[PDB]
RNA sequence: GCUCCACACAAAUAGAUGGAUACGAAUAAGGCGUCCUUGUGGCGUCGCUGAACCAUAGCAGGCUAGCAACGGUGCACUUGGCGGAAAGGCCUUGGGUGCUUGCUGGCGAAUUGCAAUGUCAUUUGCGUGGGGAUAAAUCAUUUGUAUACGACUUAGA
RNA sequence: GCAGUCAAGCGUUCAUAGCGACAUUGCUUUUUGAUUCUUCGAUCGGCUCUUCCUAUCAUACCGAAGCAGAAUUCGGUAA
RNA sequence: AGAACUGGCGAUGCGGGAUGAACCGAACGUAGAGUUAAGGUGCCGGAAUACACGCUCAUCAGACACCACAAAAGGUGUUAGUUCAUCUAGACAGCCGGACGGUGGCCAUGGAAGUCGGAAUCCGCUAAGGAGUGUGUAACAACUCACCGGCCGAAUGAACUA
RNA sequence: GCCAGCAUCAGUUUUGGUGGCAGGAUAAAUCCAUAGGAAUGUAGCUUGCCUCGGUAAGUAUUAUAGCCUGUG
């Protein structure tokens, strides 16, 4: 005996109102928002005792 | 008779020197050789016979054949000329049964309505003698 | 990242050594060349550390290094080229399992009946044929197990008749807290080369009924720098 | 290119299948579907057998003798496979469903009659290999139908009959061959293959 | 779309004070020379003050491979300023040139990564000359020698809708 | 990765022979012979030399790996079970109830009849497989030993016995009766 | 009123316009031929789509003269066997009856006018005279194992 | 809930700003199972009869428990 | 929630979004031919069961997302990367052996010797061996790991990101 | 008067075949010659496993296969 299953069919409303939702989220993060390490020469990489080579 | 009879399972591998007819492209029929391996996709091949220029190919756009011959890797074309030549390989090619299908297809596609007219009359002169000798 | 074993970890002191243990015994063993005046190779392959301690106190003017063999090999030196003196690496092959390299100013007899007259008991270590042979009784098992009059001895414990019924393959029953058999097991026959299982029961009943004596296959001399061969145990 | 086609249900996936023959009949194209039985479906049993319970559990609720009429046979699961295709409320529709005939088995007259496949439907073409699949025949014995025992005892004679029929057409071919073997090397023959025969 | 390597340079405008300024040059995997040249100010206001306006393209010119039939293992530096500070990737790619290098590598971390043009950034493709420099086991597992494998299932692409055959996939 | 091809070895001593069409494995020895069937599994087969065996998969993933290593393992029992065969050895302990264990021959089908187990009426019946044959150890008391060439079945066999008479609603820490798997090993 | 035939006229229409041309099984495997130890065998060979195979000349296919072979095919009889999943079809024996483009000849076609799809593949209905044989149900009545009425269930020359 | 402590991480191109999961402290009244138990302003409940959900009270099968047995407690599938 | 522009509906049909006042495209005379927009091309349904590279198996996958909600993570399912380490003076996994000595360290207790508890936690000899990681004993014993070595013969482990 | 066919033209449109040209690294390549270099090491050679001639590790830079780079 195999239960019921959700439905995917996403009923307008739903829609409407998440778009609203996250124009509303975007404007309260953007006011949230008012209050580099460069990673180097990755190892793997074959031909890299070349690039300490142009500096001087 | 107490020794094992395993299986083999033949099959057409993907190796140099690995001819291979290509069934789809610019080229459309023409044969060419396997001269590098470039990943379980790609291959480089390689017929001046012919006349299709050396390229990379996917091996869906070609479909490999029985024969092969000695080629070393990375060759250049007058290398894959000269071992296609020295391998004699479209004269197997010719004789084999395959070929014969499609010159026989192509020899029918550029039959005229007379010679047509003239494979019929022959076809039935030829059953007359089949039926009689059955 | 997953669908592997997952390593059990536990929280004791000891840590790992590494390479600085092994250059450590490099640097010993090669400045101990230079001062010691004679060389010797003896194979330890199974041994105890208390007879061990007792060869090493026997003399504490002179030195004995284990370790690893590959790394001995190496201070030693393998190839004719790659050597700390002439004629050494004809040494250095002789290392065939747990070498234990010693260095000593002694003389060369003294070494050689002392690592012959020197003799000690110890288990039959599997792959060894051994000289005895055992039935146990066929009524309750003793922590020797046939080997002196029951009255002395007291019933082993319960504990492990799990081990005796698995792991050595022994039928095993047990009335009340004692541990009980059937009929008498017989474990080996001298002159049977040994297994694992057998030498463990032999260990758990506390029989070392073996001949311990060190072998001794060769010696360099640094003055003449010169290999002798004398295969003595 | 006829004007009927049976098809070979063994070694099809369903809804391809539905999806080939269903645009065929539209078109016009009279079509007889056999060995249902032996259909295939992608995925494990397991799956299937809870998607047609899934669809067992439906049903009109005042009434259950008006609701979605489940039939259990492999010739009516890919009918009802195929007619989710077709406008079947429509006359073109209901036209169109008429031309199709699904049979569990390989009754008569079609036991007598050649029959064909459809590749872009074949499970072993279309599938990876190490893929779960699942069979029609099975799925339907274990929703209900009881009638998976007496279609393999009349197929086992239908082959039987079948291997006759074979092994004596292929003697005849062989025959045929021969003197066909003899009769070439003629000039006839030599024209016919300059031309292409 | 199938993608073209161009040499590109700008000299940012003279002045009186500065005539002939330093003539920066730049490489770029693009489809045509509109995309060149964004590409190439894009990457040059984030080295130097310039802009489009405050500079000029002296000579767009196309680099074509010296020997696009052999075939090469290429090493290529990508980064990409994702989610964290920027971090860099190494990968391997066996191809002839390094225009199929680079549309390959696009397409692969469009599928592994879901990471895209906008958001990639090519440091350096470099083809290894010597074998053992070769790091990566994919592309090591192609070097080895006499190499054979079979193609074992078949599908044969059928132009009709019917067959009377039971087809069979072999080799 | 898919790697391009993967491989295992299968070795084959002098007794044996191995046929091998196509996914169906037929091995005889001298104990006698044994038939599997692996069409599930998609590997290929290929032999060396009358000791060789080679199973390889081309361009497969990790679950096709593993499946190419159980399947030498499979083939190597195979071999095992028809050369020296397998033994399991089972010993059926009670504290009150003496546990009578019988064989009936019952329309030609060899059950085995257990009795008394925890002071039940019951008769417990445990088919016997193909393959697998029952003797009671003589001089060790409650031992009952399984012999054969089917690893499977034997064990299978074994585990049949040791289920059907679990106890039920009672401390096991208190209630020991039982039969249980002394040893596994060969012949 | 019904009934077999010696058929004037009506009828072919979800859509004829050469032929729906019969093994099973597998696909990391198979088909065909051949040999022998009969097998999970050896050898050879094939696929890479039906783009095949078979039919296919004659006025929508005539009237005739022959050559070579005893083959091919149609029509109606005739022998025997098989087939029950919805068998309704398959094969076979014999003798008639025509045709045969396997090969060579002789006559006719025309004006459908420069194309018009240019029509070609059961019977019930009335000539047909084949032309003889001679059942039921329902209403009304009755029964009550039934029943709102219908129905159901029984009986009655 | 309020106010705090700590610290796995995050960390204006901050080492000594900020944020901060999991843990954790105080307040709630008391230490000797004496607590006499003690209610403090809401703008529905009851017949016939059918079905459904599981978030299972009982019945069925299992797991873990100092589960001797007996009974019981916790939990898994299950409507 | 308040104000300030802008755009649209209200007055507005057409194609698409399965359907929809305010979403995408595009604004309207009656007809014909061609090309497109947005959206789409397995069948319903007009149009590629097209080509190419990868990934994914869901015991009710997914088929516009939105660090919009459930939300912060969990998982021995899978793929690709980054960093740090070990390794022919032999790595990882397996088996085998060693795993010691002062010492049964001191308090405590009916008893506790590495392992009910409290607090020291040192030196020696070593290749290495904790005043001891767990099982266990009334206490010892025995086993075990931590650590070392032998056999094996080439890659391996951990933490992170996507 | 009604319905149609064809030829040659005009306007709008769609879809094929073919030719001559200009550029770019005056394409790059392929190809030819030449100088070096090396390995996923060709021939030859050395030592061995050694199932009748196949074999493992060492040598050797084109030899009784070839490849790469540069220059022209």
């Amino acid at each position: 005996r195999v239960r019921k299953r959700q439905s995917r069919r996403t009923s307008t409303k739903l829609k409407e109102g998440i778009k609203k939702k996250a124009s509303a989220h975007r404007k309260k993060e953007k006011k949230m928002a008012k209050k580099k390490k460069d990673p180097g020469i990755p190892s793997n990489f074959p031909y890299k005792a070349k690039i300490l080579e142009e500096i001087e | 008779s107490t020794d094992s009879i395993v299986k083999a399972s033949n099959w057409r591998l993907v190796e140099v020197g690995r001819v291979v007819l290509i069934k789809k492209g610019q080229s459309a029929g023409k044969l060419a050789a396997i001269v590098e391996i470039i990943d379980q996709k790609k291959v480089l091949i390689d017929g001046p016979k012919a006349g299709v220029p050396r390229q990379a190919i996917n091996l869906g756009q070609v479909v490999l054949t029985p024969l092969t011959f000695a080629l070393p890797r990375g060759a250049r074309t007058a290398t894959v000329s000269k071992k296609w030549a020295a391998a004699a390989v479209c004269e197997k090619w010719a004789a084999s049964s395959w070929a014969k299908k499609i010159a026989q297809r192509e020899r029918r596609a550029a039959l005229t309505d007379f010679e047509r007219f003239q494979v019929m009359v022959l076809r039935k002169q030829k059953r007359y003698t089949v039926k009689k000798a059955l | 990242p997953r669908s592997k074993r997952s390593k059990l970890v536990t929280l004791a002191q000891t840590d790992k050594k590494g390479r600085e243990n092994k250059e450590r015994i490099f640097d010993e063993v090669r400045e101990a060349l230079d001062t010691y005046r004679y060389v010797w190779v003896l194979h330890l392959d199974d041994v105890r550390t208390p007879v061990l301690q007792e060869i090493r106190t026997s003399w504490a003017g002179s030195k004995l290094i284990m370790g690893k063999r590959k790394v001995l090999q190496k201070a030693l030196g393998e190839k004719r080229e790659e050597e700390y003196k002439e004629n050494l690496y004809q040494l250095s092959k002789l290392c065939s399992g747990v070498t234990g390299l010693l260095f000593t100013d002694e003389d060369v007899n003294t070494v050689k009946e002392y690592f012959k007259s020197y003799v000690r008991s110890d288990y039959s270590r599997p792959n060894t044929k051994a000289p005895l042979t055992f039935t146990i009784p066929e009524g309750i098992v003793y922590s020797r197990g046939g080997q002196i009059p029951a009255e002395e001895d007291v019933p082993m414990i319960h504990s492990l008749e799990p081990t005796m019924r698995n792991k050595f393959e022994i039928p095993t029953k047990i009335k009340a807290g004692k541990i009980t058999i059937d009929s008498p097991y017989l474990v080996c026959t001298e002159g049977e080369k040994l297994d694992v299982r057998q030498a463990l029961i032999l260990k758990q009943f506390g029989i070392a009924a073996s001949e311990f004596k060190v072998k001794v296959s060769a010696y360099y001399d640094n003055d003449s720098s010169t290999v002798e061969s004398t295969n003595i145990n | 290119v006829e004007p009927v086609v049976v098809i070979d249900g063994k070694g099809h996936l369903v809804g391809r299948l539905a999806s080939v023959v269903a645009k065929q009949l539209l078109n016009g194209q009279k079509i007889v579907v056999v060995r249902a039985e032996e259909l295939n479906i992608s995925g494990e049993f397991f799956r299937n057998k809870l998607k047609y319970h899934d669809f067992l559990r439906k049903a009109t609720a005042f009434n259950k003798t008006r609701g979605p009429f489940h039939f259990r046979a492999p010739s009516r699961i890919f009918y009802k496979a195929l007619r989710g295709m077709v406008s079947h409320k429509t006359a073109r529709g209901k036209a169109a469903l008429e031309r199709l005939k699904v049979f569990e088995g390989i009754p008569p007259p079609y036991d007598k009659k050649k029959r064909v496949v459809v590749p872009q439907a074949l499970r072993v073409l279309r599938l990876k290999p190490g893929r779960k699949y699942t069979t029609l025949g099975k799925l339907s014995t274990s929703v209900g139908w009881k009638y998976e025992d007496v279609v393999a005892k009349l197929e086992a004679k239908r082959k039987v009959s079948s291997a006759e029929y074979y092994a004596k057409k292929r003697a005849f071919t062989k025959k045929v061959a021969s003197a066909n073997a003899t009769a070439a090397e003629s000039d006839v023959a030599k024209q016919l293959a300059a031309l292409g025969y | 779309a199938h993608f073209k390597e161009y040499q590109v340079i700008g000299r940012r405008l003279p002045t009186e004070s500065v005539p002939e300024p330093k003539l920066f040059r730049m490489r770029i995997f693009a489809s045509n020379e509109v995309i060149a040249k964004s590409r190439y100010w894009y990457f040059l206001q984030k080295l130097h003050k310039v802009k489009k306006a405050s500079g000029e393209i002296v000579s767009i010119n196309q680099i074509n491979e010296a020997h696009p039939t052999k075939v090469k293992n290429f090493g290529v530096w990508v980064r990409y300023d994702s989610r964290s500070g920027t971090h860099n990737m190494y990968k391997e790619i066996r191809d002839v040139s390094r225009v199929a290098a680079v549309e390959t590598l696009y397409q692969d971390m469009a599928a592994r990564h879901r990471a895209r043009f906008r958001s990639i950034h090519i440091l350096k493709v470099a083809e290894i000359e010597k074998t053992a420099d070769v790091k990566r086991q994919y592309v090591k597992q192609f070097l080895t020698k006499d190499l054979k494998f079979p193609l074992p299932h078949r599908v044969q692409k059928s132009t009709k809708t019917f067959s009377y055959k039971r087809p069979s996939t072999f080799y | 990765m898919k790697y391009i091809q993967t491989e295992q070895q299968i070795e084959v001593p002098e007794g044996v022979t191995v046929s091998i069409k196509s996914r169906i494995v037929k091995v005889v020895g001298p104990r006698g012979t044994l038939t599997k069937n692996l069409k599930h599994i998609d590997v290929t087969f290929t032999k060396v030399n009358n000791q060789l065996i080679k199973v390889a998969v081309h361009n497969g993933g990790r679950k096709h790996v593993a499946a190419l290593r159980t399947v030498k393992s499979l083939v190597d029992n195979m071999i095992t079970g028809v050369t020296k065969g397998y033994k399991y050895k089972m010993r059926y302990v009670y504290a009150h109830f003496p546990i009578n264990v019988n064989i009936v021959e019952k329309d030609g089908a060899k059950f085995i009849e257990v009795r008394n187990f925890l002071g039940d009426k019951k008769i417990r019946n445990v088919p016997v497989r193909d393959g697998v044959t029952i003797e009671f150890s003589t001089n060790v008391k409650d031992e009952i030993v399984l012999s054969g060439n089917s690893v499977e079945d034997v064990s299978q066999n074994a585990a049949d016995l040791q289920q059907i008479c679990r106890v039920r609603n009672k401390d096991i820490r208190k209630f020991l009766d039982g039969i249980y798997v002394s040893h596994k090993g060969f012949i």
